[PDB]
RNA sequence: ACGAAUCUCUUUGCCUUUUGGCUUAGAUCAAGUGUAGUAUCUGUUCUUU
RNA sequence: GUAUGUCUAAAGUUAUGCUCUUAUUUACUAACAA
């Protein structure tokens, strides 16, 4: 699902470029590194929720047996 | 009897979650939705194993409480196909002879038939090798063969069980009938030989559409230029009205009863090719353990079976065009 | 015969088998103490054990007695000709 | 050599046939087609429908029975399987009365003694695989006993090593009770008893000893 | 008293038994209700071809 | 408080509205107990009847049995009571071990019984409102007594 | 060798058993809180002028014929 | 002869090692060699019983 | 060729009709060669 993001982040490095790129010819030297990151920030957010069952889950079964 | 009864009840209910899971699957199947490839075989297991049931059911029932053919309408439709032979002359097809020069070409083309399902498949059943070996060997000796054949059809009238399947047409499952290789070849050379014979002697009439010689398509085209040509067709002036009719024969060949069908064969050919087809038609059907006597009911899936499902349909056609306007369509018996 | 009736035919029989030939009670611990002849008890438990050994070999004569392919199935068919 | 099958039916191959349709019913006709080294499935399954099965009957027909075949012949023309049905006989031998009433050794034996042999052994190949492991398992032991006896005998004494346990809770049930669910309490006393129980226990493990 | 369930399709222990005990139903005796209609059909085709034969002679003989 | 009985499966039970109570059955037998204390409170005359399937109370004092052999039965909760047998009909193409009540409830009226069968059938049962004492009494109750538990 | 079902897993042992202490996925609380209620050419032809079995239901004759061909 | 006990057999009663799931019968029935092993064959001779 | 399953991996628990010789088959097996 983390695909959604990917490809946020691939909408975003488009919508970017090519406000970043009008008069300025290509090339790689562009930063702005900001939506993208808040598209990570989020999915972060949305994960952490996960991540806590998951690898809760993982580690209980680790120290106690599976049920 | 107690627990007689509770097993029939409980194998009832079990039945009636089968059958109707089985039903719901299918349309499933239709719908085209995610199914399991498994799945989609066991669906076809079980409708195939339900055809059957409810087949034999039916035959059970042609039995009970006797032929869905009342004997008035029975000889009404030998009245009308007499009728119909008598007005073309049609001198009907012999038991044939050692006379043919034809014998050993008639010969050639239902073994190149049969080769045809065996040259693409390298790795082949028992039954299979079989077959081919019974080929190779009719090759061989092809009077020995042609004798072979000759004596079968004087005699033979009880034949190996035909073993069936479902090949799956994801709409339509569709019955697969797997005849013993021995018999098949008689049924081979046999329905070669009809089909020379029939058309040597003119006995299906143009109308009749699929064995024409035409491609489906072309047979298409000749239809609409037909339509097109017929004498100021397309007239709406004075009150001019054209109504074209597609229907289906349902079940066509699946109520056809040996005894009208045998008497109606001996009408267009020697009465022991008449009796033998007759014979064939009625075998066993096994099917994945389970079998019943065809009692009532052409199988398509013999070779020859086609000639017998189109001479059946002359029937019909007579039936609905009547004697006059089917000679007509037909023209003069000479021209 | 229902196992009421095989019950209490066993019974009288086991009393024809006997036919051939005090209480102390604590009653804080609640133990009650059937001080019984112990020679009795010994002619019980070998009578008993006789019975049963008696039963035993039964069996292993019957099972010596003599379509089918090995020791189960052969019994099998036989459990199917009873009826 | 390899071949396609078909012959004639010698009686030792029907009676083989007829074993094997006792053996796996009716519905298996590939397993018993598989012990005919000749014959095919379905070969095999048409013989026994047609000629070998004992619920058939080949009994000369009276004249009343005469009488229905023919009556049968002349209303449902030449579909002798119905006709057959109808008769309650089999198909071929009602036909043949009905044109009646109108006018080496090594090999044998050897599929014999293979099929004998197939019969006779009726477990799939986990039973077998386990009871010889069974067995082994048995001469395994006899041997470290022989082992374990012979350093006794020569003055060595070696404790018997344990099954090497599966999983951390297997149990071992010398070590104590194995799950001891005592009797219900006791109404009667039961001191004496207890007592001379554990005497002949111990009295047993004694004799055990000496033994 | 139920009688030891004995299959046509599957042992599990492989054991043999006796063909009568395998095989039965025992019940294709019917033949009577089913022929009740048979013997008006054939007859009438009998009769019809009989019919039409002595007709095409006649009309052959004209 | 276990209460024991029964020969067989007890199959059926059921609260009684306005009681404080529940019956239960078994293959043939109907108990019907009071679950205050943990006691009996009344044997029925359930001696021929089937496996009872479903065994719901009516709000007054009408308990329903649901027979295996396909007859509905019905009690007087309160005695024992048999007051009538009623065998069931099948749907025309059913089999005849099929028609077995597998289901049953009353409403809130306690006028309308409804039977879940196994002829896929949902039947509902009226009280007869033309009865009286003498039009349609019951199966005239007699205690059997041939060691009987009444 | 494999066998029939008769004396299934009884939640006995499940109860004596100790706890795990996992966290499920369906036991994360969904709808937590709960409802609750108030209280001449026509002349010339030869002819011119429910039942409870799921074998024998006119829908599945019919269904059967629609799917065999 | 009656009563009892012991033994053997026979008749019945008891089934006393006495079929422990489901699926599309769950599916599909082959073209092999030499080398070795293993077993099984069969002959083969002689010995003595 | 594998899943898989066993095995080993070192320290001493204090008691007084047959035997024979062969040649042939068939079967199965064989990550051995063709
Ligand atoms: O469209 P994408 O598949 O995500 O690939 C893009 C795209 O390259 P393509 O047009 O060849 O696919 C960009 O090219 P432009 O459309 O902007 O011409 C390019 O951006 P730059 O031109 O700014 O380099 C960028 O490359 P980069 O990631 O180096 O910025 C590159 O992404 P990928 O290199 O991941 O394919």
């Amino acid at each position: 699902k983390v695909m959604h993001q990917i490809r946020a982040c691939k909408d975003l490095k488009h919508i970017i470029y090519y406000k970043f790129n009008k008069n300025l010819g290509k090339g790689p030297g562009c930063g702005f590194w900001q939506p993208a990151w808040r598209v990570w920030l989020n999915f972060l957010r949305g994960t952490i929720p996960l991540l806590e069952r998951y690898i809760g889950n993982l580690i209980t079964r680790q120290f106690e047996g599976r049920s | 009897a107690p627990i007689k009864k509770i097993i029939e009840r409980y194998i009832k209910s079990k039945a009636d979650a089968w059958v109707s899971a089985a039903h719901y699957n299918r349309e499933r199947i239709k719908r085209g939705a995610h199914v399991e490839k498994t799945m989609v075989k066991k669906n076809l297991g079980r409708l195939t194993r339900l055809w059957i049931k409810n087949e034999q059911e039916r035959q059970r029932q042609i039995q009970k409480n006797g032929p869905e053919i009342t004997p008035e309408e029975a000889t009404t439709i030998f009245s009308v196909m007499v009728e119909w032979l008598e007005s073309r002359s049609f001198s009907p097809i012999p038991f044939p002879p050692l006379t043919y020069k034809n014998d050993t070409k008639i010969l050639v083309l239902a073994l190149e038939d049969l080769k045809d399902v065996y040259a693409s498949k390298v790795r082949l059943n028992a039954s299979e090798r079989e077959e081919l070996a019974l080929i190779e060997e009719a090759y061989d000796n092809p009077h020995d063969t042609l004798n072979r054949i000759k004596k079968y059809l004087l005699t033979q009238r009880v034949f190996k069980p035909v073993d069936i399947t479902m090949m799956e047409n994801y709409q339509n499952i569709s019955p697969v009938y797997s005849v013993d290789p021995l018999e098949k070849i008689t049924d081979a050379y046999l329905d070669q030989y009809l089909w020379y014979e029939a058309d040597q002697r003119k006995l299906f009439p143009n109308w009749i559409k699929p064995s024409d010689s035409e491609i489906p398509p072309l047979l298409v085209y000749k239809w609409t230029q037909g339509i097109n040509n017929l004498s100021e067709i397309w007239d709406v002036s004075r009150g001019q009205s054209a109504v074209l009719l597609e229907t289906t024969l349902g079940e066509m060949a699946e109520k056809i009863d040996f005894t009208l069908l045998n008497r109606l064969l001996r009408l267009i050919v020697d009465p022991n090719i008449a009796d033998y087809i007759t014979a064939k038609n009625n075998v066993v059907i096994n099917f994945k353990d389970m079998s019943h006597v065809n009692k009532y009911g052409l199988i398509r899936g013999l070779k020859f079976a086609s000639f017998i499902f189109q001479y059946y349909g002359l029937v019909i056609d007579l039936l609905l065009l009547g004697q006059e306007r089917a000679t007509d369509l037909a023209g003069p018996a000479n021209n | 015969i229902s196992y009421d009736q095989l019950a209490k035919l066993s019974y009288e029989k086991t009393l024809r088998n006997l036919a051939t030939q005090k209480v102390q009670k604590d009653t804080k611990t609640g133990k009650i103490t059937i001080a019984d002849d112990d020679k009795l008890v010994n002619k019980l438990a070998v009578s008993l054990q006789s019975e049963s050994k008696k039963r035993y070999e039964a069996r292993k004569r019957q099972m010596q007695n003599a379509s089918f392919i090995n020791d189960k199935n052969k019994q099998f068919n036989e459990k199917l000709s009873r009826e | 050599p390899i071949y396609v099958k078909g012959g004639v039916w010698t009686n030792v191959e029907d009676q083989i046939l007829k074993a094997a349709v006792q053996k796996y019913g009716t519905h298996q006709w590939s397993k018993v087609a598989s012990l005919l080294q000749k014959k095919t499935a379905r070969q095999s399954e048409l013989r026994w429908n047609e000629y070998l099965n004992p619920k058939l009957n080949f009994t000369e027909f009276s004249k009343e029975e005469d009488a229905q075949l023919l009556d049968l012949a002349r209303e449902l023309p030449n579909q002798w399987r119905t006709i057959a049905d109808m008769m309650a006989r089999p198909a071929q031998v009602c036909v043949e009365r009905y044109n009646r009433l109108l006018e080496l050794e090594d090999e044998e034996k050897e599929m014999l003694a293979e099929a004998r042999a197939r019969l006779l052994n009726t477990q799939g190949k986990k039973a077998t695989r386990k009871i010889r492991e069974r067995m082994l398992e048995e001469s395994k032991r006899i041997a470290e006993l022989q082992k374990r006896r012979e350093l006794k005998q020569a003055g060595i004494n070696v404790a018997i090593k344990k099954p090497k346990k599966k999983y951390g809770t297997d149990i071992d049930y010398n070590e104590d009770i194995v799950y001891e669910q005592a009797p219900m309490p006791g109404i009667y006393d039961t001191s004496t008893e207890d007592r001379q129980i554990k005497k002949k226990f111990e009295q047993f493990e004694r004799k055990v000893n000496r033994k | 008293k139920i009688p030891a369930a004995v299959s046509n399709w599957k042992n599990p222990n492989g054991y043999t038994v006796a063909l009568e005990r395998r095989v039965g139903k025992a019940l294709d005796n019917e033949n009577n209700t089913i022929n009740d209609g048979f013997m008006k059909l054939s007859e009438a085709l009998e009769n019809a071809d009989k019919k039409a034969r002595q007709e095409i002679r006649s009309k052959m003989e004209l | 408080k276990v209460l024991t009985h029964h020969k067989r499966s007890v199959r059926a039970t059921a609260l009684h509205p306005k009681e404080f109570s529940v019956a239960s059955a078994c293959t043939d037998d109907i108990r019907s107990w009071g679950l205050a204390e943990g006691s009996l409170l009344t044997n029925f005359e359930s001696e021929k009847t089937g496996i009872i399937n479903t065994l719901s109370i009516n709000q007054d004092d009408v308990l329903f049995a649901g027979g295996d052999n396909g007859v509905l039965s019905f009690y007087d909760y309160k005695s024992g009571h048999k007051y009538q047998s009623l065998a069931t009909r099948e749907m025309v193409g059913s089999l005849e071990g099929e028609r077995s009540v597998l289901c049953s409830t009353f409403d809130k009226t306690g006028l309308r019984l409804i039977t879940g069968e196994a002829d896929k059938s949902i039947k509902i049962w009226k009280q007869d409102e033309t009865a009286t004492k003498e039009s349609e009494p019951g199966l005239a109750w007699n205690p059997n007594l041939s060691a009987k538990r009444f | 060798s494999h066998r029939p079902q008769l004396e299934a897993r009884s939640g006995a042992k499940a109860a004596a058993y100790t706890p795990t202490g996992i966290e499920h996925a369906r036991l994360l609380p969904g709808h937590t809180t709960l409802k609750y209620r108030k209280f001449s050419w026509r002349k010339g032809t030869a002819f011119g002028r429910y039942i409870n079995d799921m074998t024998k239901s006119e829908y599945h004759q019919e269904f059967l014929h629609k799917h065999v061909r």
